[PDB]
DNA sequence: ATCTGACACGTGCCTGGAGACTAGGGAGTAATCCCCTTGGCGGTTAAAACGCGGGGGACAGCGCGTACGTGCGTTTAAGCGGTGCTAGAGCTGTCTACGACCAATTGAGCGGCCTCGGCACCGGGATTCT
DNA sequence: AGAATCCCGGTGCCGAGGCCGCTCAATTGGTCGTAGACAGCTCTAGCACCGCTTAAACGCACGTACGCGCTGTCCCCCGCGTTTTAACCGCCAAGGGGATTACTCCCTAGTCTCCAGGCACGTGTCAGAT
């Protein structure tokens, strides 16, 4: 639609709750450093979902790109994939 | 407990000297230190591979000036420059 | 005229940029130019960042410079986007873009 | 627990960047490029922390392990 | 056509010339150094040759990555300069 | 003249190197385009390291540091 | 064996790397294992871009390696593709690379 | 006049590792440069942890963490195991 | 199969590298207060989860015209070779000026309090696309 | 015409601006030694003017590969309405482990001194381009 468009567009906020990314994040750091836990300071998990959301915001918006070149509205998945591999990454 | 060095206050008096009204918040004082440590970093990484490769090992106005001469876009280098060299002119017209 | 940078017209701390410039591995020997030359270019940065965040201040009726503004003066003006193209601002959102072929 | 950045919050992280239309396949897809940049970003976290002889990951260390990729972060003390 | 892709992609040789190579690079840096010509070392223009090359070479193939995501098979200019949008 | 002057089949041939079927007619005004900005980059990098040197013969490795630092860099020059 | 070379059992010099290390002004104190470390992973990554280099040199036959071969052996891993993903190395040709649906 | 070098180096490794070919100087030229940029990351990378923990020496432990995180996957954890041996070796006389 | 030439290899020497020992301070190791981060129970609810109708768009098709590869004379400047030059790269020799460095001195700038107002939020008028 | 969406007033509340006591690093003054800034000599190679060759750019004929605008089939996201559920605030409790100081062994800068590793010259012989 095009009210959430601009209301997501005015919003400052952060747009994946909090509580399934920090569970994300520690699992995933639970696979590194050789099988023992850590802890994470308080804004360290804030740090790391201001550059993912950040970055899947640009992701999104370049495969966006991509598909109004490529004659579409939607957004089918190889806009993601081909586009990821274009940046050079 | 540990003094820390930030740049909060001069940012702030900076503010106050630009336009005469407006205040900042936290969260922007936080982003200007940053910012004035991220490209204090770049100039002063610029200065050192300078006077590294040009075989010398002393790092002066020259050189600072070629460092921000390279780093900014097209006219922001052209004004910096002119801005430092002024405030050099002066401090050196004082000493 | 007790300090050096109310000496050379600035308002930063060229003293703690001198220190800087030699505590943190720079090179050998810093000359008296540098650090005031390198305060004299952050002063303005500084200074023309914030006179664009405060001309978007005052145009969204408000008296603070909150993050949202710091991204859209580093994000609505050229130069600056080409200096900043790469960093992510914190608590900033996005300037508002909508492509032509969506539209109605 | 991948699963649990839900559907909807992937689509208004869709929908701040300009985006109409979402297809499908593309939730398993937006997961899959999320696990790789969280993957990368805690790697390079890790290292820092578990040199320097520490627990706690500071957001310190995580604005360092931005800065090295060139996408930094500002905000947070770098 | 298939037999050239193949004799240039197996060549490792430089594919502009020296000398129009020459003639437009003084001629840009003409336009800097407040007028006063310099002298180009001469290799020089080969490293900046084979730089300009290489970002030709690579800006040429993501672009036409775009248009076989496209569905065509030429090589437009819009996708010239999307292929540069995109990358930064 | 001289910017019209690199041939039109070597910017063929550049592009039959990367693999592509077919070349529009308009691609070579735009590609001219691509190319006189990178160079005009490459060459005010240059040309400032040069100029900071007192050196006013350009040599190769302030090109090489040039590509260096924007970050396309190059080997075989003494990087 | 009195040059650390041969007493570190290795093959790069670590004099001038510990020459490099002092006089490049990384930091001050630089201690006796960080040099002699560092030459040991710069003779690991050359000994093991020259296998590759020198196997595709061999496959191609040619007795020597010149330029392509190394930028063969470097395009054709992965690991080393991603240390590797910005250079561009001189006189060095490209991967050959044509899709299947453009023809 | 002198001018220093890493060409005779790159020999020796070369016909350690395989005893026939040899290299046309291009080549030497070329990883001569690959040879001085990864020495240029690893030490400036050396050099930025030992900045950001306040400490002064570049040492073993530091150089074994900036190797890595430099390098990718396998690359990292073999370049580690042979650096360790060679402290080992060296560091036992 | 052969030549055109450059990669491989041999002696002088010479600048940088190794050895032996000094001298100061840096980072290891322990120790104590305490910040704050994990962990777990009420309770409110905002938002996630989901079934189905409905049109919006993805996709195959197709025929029309349009612009691009390729053949073939035909010209145009690139390239190599002489070959002569002189600009400016590079080395080097003093020599002053400027930046490390030390020792005391003093505000500058920082932690902490603390009271104060800008905006978050709520609530009400009013205006008006599609 | 149904929510949509802009001024304006009211109420509250938590961050900001500002004052205030205070360590500590930033200035001032003086010593000094070495690094870079000019003269001055060499002398390598970047420029350039012309000649001769010839590989490549080029202009068009033209045939057809193929871009693309309009056509219909079908499926598949979006929105709506009920369900349900796990985040979130708030409280509480408690125990790592951060941080910061006190001590001190040893680990590296530094300096004299001897010596050989490596580079810079020449000289050959076969590696590859057609």
């Amino acid at each position: 639609w095009l009210k959430e468009i601009r209301k997501l567009q005015k919003s400052t906020h952060l747009l994946i709750r909090k509580l399934p990314f920090s569970r994300l994040a520690r699992e995933i750091c639970v696979k590194f450093t050789r099988g023992v836990d850590f802890n994470w300071q308080a804004q360290a998990l804030l740090a790391l979902q201001e550059a993912a959301e950040a970055f899947l915001v640009h992701l999104f918006e370049d495969a966006y790109l991509l598909t109004l070149h490529a004659g579409r509205v939607t957004l089918f998945p190889k806009d993601v994939q081909l586009a990821r591999r274009i940046r050079g990454l | 407990k540990s003094r820390k060095e930030s740049y909060a206050i001069y940012v702030y008096k900076v503010l106050k000297q630009v336009h005469p009204d407006t205040g900042i918040s936290s969260k922007a004082m936080s982003i200007m230190n940053s910012f004035v440590n991220d490209v204090f970093e770049r100039i002063a990484g610029e200065a050192s591979r300078l006077a590294h490769y040009n075989k010398r090992s002393t790092i002066t106005s020259r050189e600072i000036q070629t460092a921000v001469r390279l780093l900014l876009p097209g006219e922001l280098a052209k004004h910096a420059v002119s801005e430092g060299t002024k405030a050099v002119t002066k401090y050196t017209s004082a000493k | 005229a007790k300090t050096r940078s109310s000496r050379a017209g600035l308002q930063f701390p060229v003293g703690r940029v001198h220190r800087l410039l030699r505590k943190g591995n720079y090179a050998e020997r810093v000359g008296a130019g540098a650090p005031v030359y390198l305060a004299a270019v952050l002063e303005y940065l500084t200074a023309e960042i914030l006179e664009l965040a405060g001309n978007a201040a005052r145009d969204n009726k408000k008296t603070r410079i909150i993050p949202r503004h710091l991204q859209l003066a580093v994000r609505n003006d050229e130069e600056l986007n080409k200096l900043l193209g790469r960093v992510t601002i914190a608590q900033g959102g996005v300037l508002p873009n909508i492509q032509s072929v969506l539209l109605p | 627990n991948i699963q649990g950045i839900t559907k909807p919050a992937i689509r208004r992280l869709a929908r701040r960047g300009g985006v109409k239309r979402i297809s499908g396949l593309i939730y398993e897809e937006t997961r899959g490029v999320l696990k790789v940049f969280l993957e990368n970003v805690i790697r390079d976290a890790v290292t820092y922390t578990e040199h320097a002889k520490r627990k706690t990951v500071t957001a310190m260390d995580v604005v360092y392990a931005l800065k090295r990729q060139g996408r930094t972060l500002y905000g947070f003390g770098g």
